[PDB]
């Protein structure tokens, strides 16, 4: 949420785009 | 078990494109060495004769020159390898107790509750599998009639894989040079799961899988030697049959090396 | 392996794998994940029934969950003859707590099925078939649970009928065996199958644990309904209890999908466990309700409480005068309301199916906590075991 | 002639026929034994043979094959091109001001460019009717379906932009009985609505809120050379459409989608299946 | 010098066929890693929150079941191999004595009349070639103005390669992930000659040679270990930029790995 | 560097929504409208300073206003100094590039100049990456180009030509990296259209054609405005992959490696070229 | 086991000439004529008895005239026991092979039985290594012989069928060694003939004709007497590889590869195939 408007969709996979 | 990972969540990464050339390479590399195929198939593309001015010799960077930097010796503190043994003599058993001591101190840590292994690995993903084969009937066994075993180098730990026969199993792994081998206790045979190789680093997980492989019977080698153990990595034998004999799946995993174990008299 | 990957706005799944293994006397386990659309289909055995298996349990539930339309509106003896419509007006007349006049005047949603006997085309209530909570939204308060069973998908009409037929005797066999306790036969745990991914299953599930092989067949019924359980009290295994089912002509058959099938639930369930996905991972509540049976409790339970009418136990996998007769003389003997809801789409030059039998002289669905049927041409309150009446069968 | 998949289910001396749009009580013994001898044989047929076999079970050839034209057990199609002629109708009609000139040496016959803000359009007899655009709304295909279904031997296909892919709809053909649009995007939106569990930050949630604030999906930030890109595809496709029977060309060239990943100018052909759901199969 | 082969020798045996094909797939395994691209480039398939599940695990051959023969960990006499070096420190001045150190233990018999190094080798053709690279003005030096260098395991020597300032070599060396590295004193790179490994044993002398080339690397980290250096083995490198810098011909030879050495603050 | 994104801000009546490739959001103010109607009419880079004013004049807070343009997918900070500072594309065919240097602006890709190969007294920075783009093929016109420039610091070049039914783009030859150059790509071309069943180029008969005066022309069927059109979507992808707005990361195993399209078919192949045995490349 | 090396023994006036793959010799010995005649008349393998009493016959020493026989190359002496210990070609084309038992007993192959695929009670003793061979493609055929023959002890089997103007050699299909199946090598050849610029053959159009039951035919164009003059010729030296009398040794990693051969072009291609992921050929 913010005061700019509201979120209709997400693409997930773009949203998200040694040894960890 | 503790440790465990299924090859469920590697595959969700599997690029199919990239284990498709890598298998169709790796496959060129395999070998059809078998008693029965000696005297219409050959190894060597360099004649018996021709051979020794290849073996042990130095490529230079600037050949016909001769100015370099020496080295002392003095620096050297190691013992020299053992020679790699040949024609095996499994006269005296040869104790499980033995076979122990060579998996703990070449692939895990003496901390069992410790998951860091004596050598490194791309990603720390450990591509390479070890698995066990006892070939003489003089070698003590953990499971009567198991004769192929895996190695589990963080849980320390043999997992049964077959139950073929030990004829069998020398039979497949020692191709068509098995009357100069002779006769070794055991052998450990290194395998690459090919979409753990794959599914992090593509391609060059083939080259980091592969040099893994060394670092390990590498680790052997030397273990080998502190123990009093001979050895020899071996390459004559036929990767499918070796693959069928111990129940795995070639889709998934091949050998890419043997490595055998035993006393020379 | 195959690892076919779509973009999100495909018609297809996310993805499709067949799953790497060491070992080639292990099953082959492949699967579909399509984000939470459906939960993932999948399918085990022999390498490519693995494949098709889990491609069809995929378009099989995508099309009873997210696919479904409704042929539009009528009461039950407007969509079908008289003597049906009352069989299902005595079947909801027990799941919810509308009178029989509010059931009978009520304008149900559609869909086409036809009489498994005489191939009588009617209609049957949409609210039975659509698994989704929109398709028959006005409907629910008739029958608020609903499920997969007798679900099936082929590529031939006779496959996905007879793929429906089967689950639908193996799922009614199992609530029959849950409520009495009563199988026909114990298979020796210790039988050879002579197939050697069965064989290596059994071999594992011994040595892990120990199994029981049951004939819960419907009396009287051909064929077998074949229910394998497992459990251990191994403190490190994460698995404790598993099963499996399945139904066919022949035992053997019957048997070997039944092992398959407790191995594909123990190895998911095993990968949640190891995963360590969360609760919130869980979108399915029979899931849900298998996974909290995951204690040897669930085993014991069934065991000590199973009665088997025959005195020894079954040492090989031979065929009886029973199994050898007519499966649909002996459905219809029992009831004439046995419909097949039917769907079907072109792919290049064939056609696929979609089917489910149903029959409100049978149980509707296997979920005997929720709001069933309870008694119908099979059962009767008051014939079985009490506490079962109200609890859900430890089944995925 | 073409033999569509169908299926005959018996029990008693009772036969059910299915085919893809119908389900028909069989009482006839004559019309059994036509069709268990259609279910046998596979796809492609010729009129003297169905001939020959209507002739032999005592049916009326006329009337016969009426019925089985009826309710989808055949059709009645041709061994040369299907489409004589292509028409290209769309919001960027501009983009195809040179395409009828140019596309010809490429064997590629465009008769009309035309805008879909056009009243009245017309289109002949045995012509594809290619929908591009930029701008989509799922009505712009419901009207030219609307008005053109009935004309003979038309078929349709559509293109239009969907966040970073360029998609290539399959041809829909009512006289091949070929999914249409509807059987993809609807059944798509089917899936989002009736999600297991609704990933409430689904795509469908934009197509729906554009319905209702009637607004269309925009391409996203197309320049010259995504157009150049989406142009050169549209003339390839309809260089594959060209020449094309049910003898030349099998069924996969129109149960076929093509999407193009605009960032990576990579291809993905995938099938086209019927929606059991959908409109077009009436 | 005096165990000198000339590749003259060596080609007259090659397959051309072999060597296209083996050079194909081998290149398919380079990488182009650089400061420059990394915000448009990238390494892992696998996400970096979902790489813990897959690191420093143990695939089963029977998934899912426990059932296992365990081995005392009482038979291993090993030590804990030390962590993998990162951000190295160059505050210490490092020895030429200590770079030879390691060499002669790592890849070379203590006897220097001897030709048997301490890791066996495919037809004894030791195709992997070890060049030295020195990265550090704290680096001590044998021949002021060369950092690469070539080592001679038979004869014990260096044979200077390249006058590229030390600059240079860690950019081509450390790819884009420089800033974690930090700064090591010096570097090993382990090289294949593709016709070396091919012209015996064909396909799967390039299988060969790549385990050779862990068995290497694997000694120099037990070395490593033993006289209080501190390494990191590393795929993170442009092979091609890594090649040029150090005057190699990508024709003939390549690089496999590099190895990083020094302290860590 | 503020990197403009693909994204459109529609409205109708009083609905105004923002569409990007990663997200689509009910936008329910008219400052961030504005601001984003602004970024909509700006070509590919712009100053954080624009930004932050543009974000002022709207009333909006910076970093809330920042946060929800680069989550969203409207915008993204990049920090990396780039390889080549600059691309030049010389060509035989200019005028088909007479409108790229503007457009692809927004592509984030800077191209100073399209050369006509015509041209003497050529000139090219360092490191500055050409782009040598032939219609009608010819082995002197790449030799010509190598030899003005091989020797600029920091240069690299890409050769895109025709060949059959194939357009092609040569991987990047970067003498500083060690890249294959044009003739190492082609040779790789030609040796896989021999109907030879291998991989294996050498044999007499190529032997005695290396004798000759290196030289040569490509057969591939004619152009039209339609093929021309495609093959200038995939220069400016493949230009921006590696100068421009990265929308989609590359593995670093393919990067820099050769595309090939058929512009029958349309199908893209990405595949990493050796070095040709009898190049010069690598002894320069 | 002698077995009997191609050559021929020519006489014109008082001039005698031997000529071998190996050497040339003027004969100037009328018993080591009579020797060489004799073995030029039989086929294939000789008994060394046979040997030493047509050497006993002319005079001659036994060694020095084997040593002879053995060096300029008109015999050699083999030691080891074969892995098949007999082979037979099932055909829908049997006619075709009605002299190659009997003419390929020269080449050193024990080919026992030539079988027409339309007979029933097909029966194959162990370490029979089985050659079918098609003119006429049906999956069916082959799915008939595996499920006929594959538990058989020391079984192998070849496969030989035509696809597009090529004639295709299986590689050695063994259950014991682990080898890739006939459907493992169809499988690969149909996936290289998609126009697809991709290795990996999957995709839900692959995915949705695996529901239907595997069955197909394969396009071919018409084969000619001398496209079967060349089957017959590489059927023969494929089966000499693996059973008869060896003249040039095949390396190790290609042994039991595929054949493939172009009948335009007449170009061999051998070739080693990976198992195809669908296959149930190692389940078994
Ligand atoms: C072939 C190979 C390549 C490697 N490449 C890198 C690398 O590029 N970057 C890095 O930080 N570590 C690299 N490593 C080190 C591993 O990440 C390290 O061995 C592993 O994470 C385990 O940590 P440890 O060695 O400290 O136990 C590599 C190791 C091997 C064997
Ligand atoms: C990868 C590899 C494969 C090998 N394969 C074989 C083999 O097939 N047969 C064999 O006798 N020795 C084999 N060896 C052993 C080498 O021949 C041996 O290491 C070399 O001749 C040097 O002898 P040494 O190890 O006794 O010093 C192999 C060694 C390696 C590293
Ligand atoms: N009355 C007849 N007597 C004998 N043979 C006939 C007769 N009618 C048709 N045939 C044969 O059957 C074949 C099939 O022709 P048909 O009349 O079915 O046209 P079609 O197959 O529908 O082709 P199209 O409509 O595309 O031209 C003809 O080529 C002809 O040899
Ligand atoms: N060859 C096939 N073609 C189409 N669908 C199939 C095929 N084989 C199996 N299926 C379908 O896949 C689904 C899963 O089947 P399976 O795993 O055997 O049994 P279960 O019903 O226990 O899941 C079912 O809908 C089944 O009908
Ligand atoms: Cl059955
Ligand atoms: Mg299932
Ligand atoms: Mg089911
Ligand atoms: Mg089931
Ligand atoms: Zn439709
Ligand atoms: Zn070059
Ligand atoms: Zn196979």
């Amino acid at each position: 949420a913010s005061e700019f408007g509201v979120v209709l969709s997400v693409d997930a996979l773009k949203l998200s785009r040694g040894s960890h | 078990s503790k440790h465990e990972l299924s090859l469920v969540e590697v595959t969700h990464y599997t690029d199919p494109e990239v284990l498709a050339i890598v298998k169709d390479f790796h496959v060129r590399g395999n070998f059809a060495s078998l008693p029965e195929f000696a005297e219409r198939t050959f190894v060597s593309a360099v004649p018996l004769a021709h051979l020794e001015k290849f073996e042990n010799k130095e490529v230079l960077f600037r050949p016909g020159f001769s100015s370099v930097i020496n080295i002392s010796s003095s620096h050297n503190f190691s013992r020299e390898r053992l020679p790699s043994g040949i024609n095996f003599c499994d006269k005296n058993k040869l104790s499980i107790r033995t076979i122990e001591k060579l998996l703990v101190n070449a692939f895990s840590s003496p901390d069992p509750g410790s998951v860091r292994r004596p050598y490194p690995s791309g990603g720390a993903l450990y591509p390479i599998e070890v698995f066990l084969c006892r070939l003489s009937e003089n070698t003590e066994n953990w499971q009567a009639g198991t004769n192929v075993y895996h190695y589990l180098p963080l849980s320390q730990a043999l997992e049964p894989v077959a139950t073929c026969n030990t004829q069998s199993l020398y039979r497949s792994l020692s191709g068509g040079d098995s009357e100069r081998l002779g006769k070794p206790h055991f052998a450990l045979v290194y395998c690459i799961i090919f979409e753990k190789a794959l599914f992090k680093y593509r391609y060059r997980g083939y080259r980091m899988a592969l040099m893994e492989t060394g670092s390990m019977y590498q680790n052997a080698v030397l273990v080998a030697d502190q123990i009093g153990l001979k050895n020899r990595v071996w390459a004559g034998y036929t990767d499918s049959y070796v693959a069928k004999t111990m129940n795995l799946d070639q889709r998934t995993v091949a050998p890419l090396i043997v490595q055998f174990f035993g006393d020379v008299n | 392996m195959i690892n076919v990957y779509s973009n999100l706005m495909s018609a297809w799944p996310a993805t499709m794998a067949m799953s790497p293994k060491l070992n080639r006397n292990m099953p082959t386990f492949s699967q579909i994940w399509d984000y939470e659309r459906i939960t993932p289909a999948s399918a085990a055995g022999e390498t490519l029934k693995s494949i098709q298996g889990a491609i069809g349990e995929y378009f099989e539930r995508r099309h009873f969950f997210n696919e479904i339309v409704t042929g539009g509106q009528k009461t039950l003896y407007e969509m079908m003859p008289p003597s049906a419509a009352k069989a299902f007006t005595e079947a909801f007349f027990q799941i919810s707590s509308l009178t029989r006049d509010e059931i009978i005047t009520h304008k149900f949603k559609t869909v086409r099925a036809f009489n498994l006997f005489s191939l009588e085309q009617q209609e049957i209530p949409a609210v039975i078939i659509a698994l989704d909570n929109i398709t028959a939204a006005d409907d629910l308060k008739f029958y608020p649970d609903r499920d997969t069973c007798g679900c099936s998908f082929h590529g031939s009409l006779n496959d996905a009928i007879e793929g429906s037929l089967c689950e639908f005797m193996e799922r009614q066999s199992l609530l029959l065996y849950w409520l009495q306790g009563k199988a026909n036969t114990e298979i020796s745990s210790e039988i050879v199958t002579g197939i050697n991914h069965i064989d290596e299953i059994l071999l594992a599930l011994r040595s892990e644990g120990d199994i029981r092989i049951f004939d819960i067949t419907l009396p009287g019924a051909p064929g077998h309904a074949v229910l394998t359980l497992y459990g251990t009290k191994n403190k490190i295994s994460r698995i404790k209890y598993s099963t499996g089912l399945s139904y066919a002509n022949s035992l053997k058959k019957a048997l070997c999908k039944s092992v398959v099938e407790l191995w594909q639930s123990y190895i998911c369930l095993h990968n949640f466990l190891i995963g360590g996905y969360t609760d919130d991972d869980i979108i399915d509540s029979y899931q849900r309700h298998f996974m909290s049976c995951n204690k040897y409790e669930s085993f014991t339970d069934l065991c000590e409480n199973t009665v088997l009418l025959s005195d020894d136990v079954k040492l090989t996998l031979e065929e009886n005068i029973t199994s050898d007769t007519n499966l649909l003389n002996y459905l219809q003997q029992i009831s004439d309301n046995i419909f097949v809801y039917y769907a079907r789409e072109r792919v290049s030059n064939s056609l696929v199916w979609y089917t489910k039998i149903v029959s409100p002289d049978f149980f509707l669905h296997m979920n005997n906590s929720g709001a069933i049927n309870i008694n119908n041409k099979i059962y009767h309150t008051g014939d079985g075991i009490k506490v079962r009446e109200s609890k859900m069968v430890p089944f995925p | 002639i073409n033999i569509l998949p169908f299926e005959i289910i018996s029990r008693n001396t009772k036969t059910l026929l299915i085919t893809y749009i119908s389900s028909v009580d069989i009482t006839h013994e004559g019309m059994k034994k036509v069709l268990e001898s259609l279910r046998s044989k596979q796809g492609i047929i010729s009129e003297y043979l169905l001939d020959k076999l209507l002739d032999e079970s005592l049916i009326d050839k006329d009337k016969g094959k009426e019925f089985l034209i009826t309710t989808g057990v055949i059709n009645k199609t041709k061994t040369s091109p299907l489409w004589v002629n292509s028409v290209i109708i769309s919001d960027v009609p501009h983009l195809f001001s040179n395409a009828r000139e140019q596309w010809k040496c490429d064997g590629v016959f465009v008769s009309h460019i035309i805008d879909i803000k056009d009243n009245n359009i017309n289109v002949s007899d045995s012509t594809l009717i290619w929908l591009h655009l930029e701008n989509y709304h799922s009505d712009i295909v419901k009207r030219i379906y609307s008005k053109f279904e009935s004309n003979p031997g038309v078929a349709f296909i559509q293109s239009y932009y969907l966040k970073e892919s360029f998609r290539i709809d399959g041809v829909y053909s009512p006289d091949l009985g070929t999914p249409c649009h509807f059987c993809h995007i609807e059944r798509w939106l089917s899936r989002e609505e009736k999600s297991f569990r609704r990933n409430e930050m689904s795509w469908a949630n934009l197509l729906q809120l554009l319905k209702k604030y009637q607004m269309t999906l925009p391409a996203l930030a197309l320049g010259e050379s995504e157009r150049g890109f989406s142009y050169h595809l549209i003339k390839r496709r309809l260089q594959e459409l060209t020449g094309t029977s049910l003898v030349k060309s099998h069924v996969d060239n129109f149960m076929s989608s093509v999407s193009a990943d605009l960032i990576t100018c990579i291809l993905c052909k995938e099938p086209v299946i019927h929606w059991q759901a959908c409109s077009c199969l009436e």
